[PDB]
């Protein structure tokens, strides 16, 4: 009985892992997002920069 | 019968006890 309650418990906290695990990648998802936001803020910076009229 | 009784039935539950241990450690596995 101690051992299968052992076991019992085991699972508890695998499924508490993966849980975990689906959690960090939906928001690592979203992190990408924002930064590929950024980078394409900079490059547009960088095109108003290629004008001299606007970049005096 | 005193003592054929009594050291045989000490092995009859040497038996009977690894019996019920190897039935109750199957299942057991089967879960697993």
């Amino acid at each position: 009985e101690k051992k299968e309650k052992q076991i019992e418990q085991q699972k508890k906290i695998q499924m508490s892992n993966l849980m975990n695990q689906a959690r960090l990648k939906v928001l690592r998802a979203r992190d990408d997002l924002i930064t590929d936001l950024l980078n394409e803020a900079k490059q547009r910076l960088s095109k108003v920069v290629k004008d001299t009229t606007r970049y005096q | 019968r005193k003592n054929r009784r009594l050291k045989q039935a000490k092995e009859e539950a040497q038996a009977e006890i690894e019996q019920y241990r190897l039935q109750r450690e199957k299942e057991f596995k089967a879960k697993e």
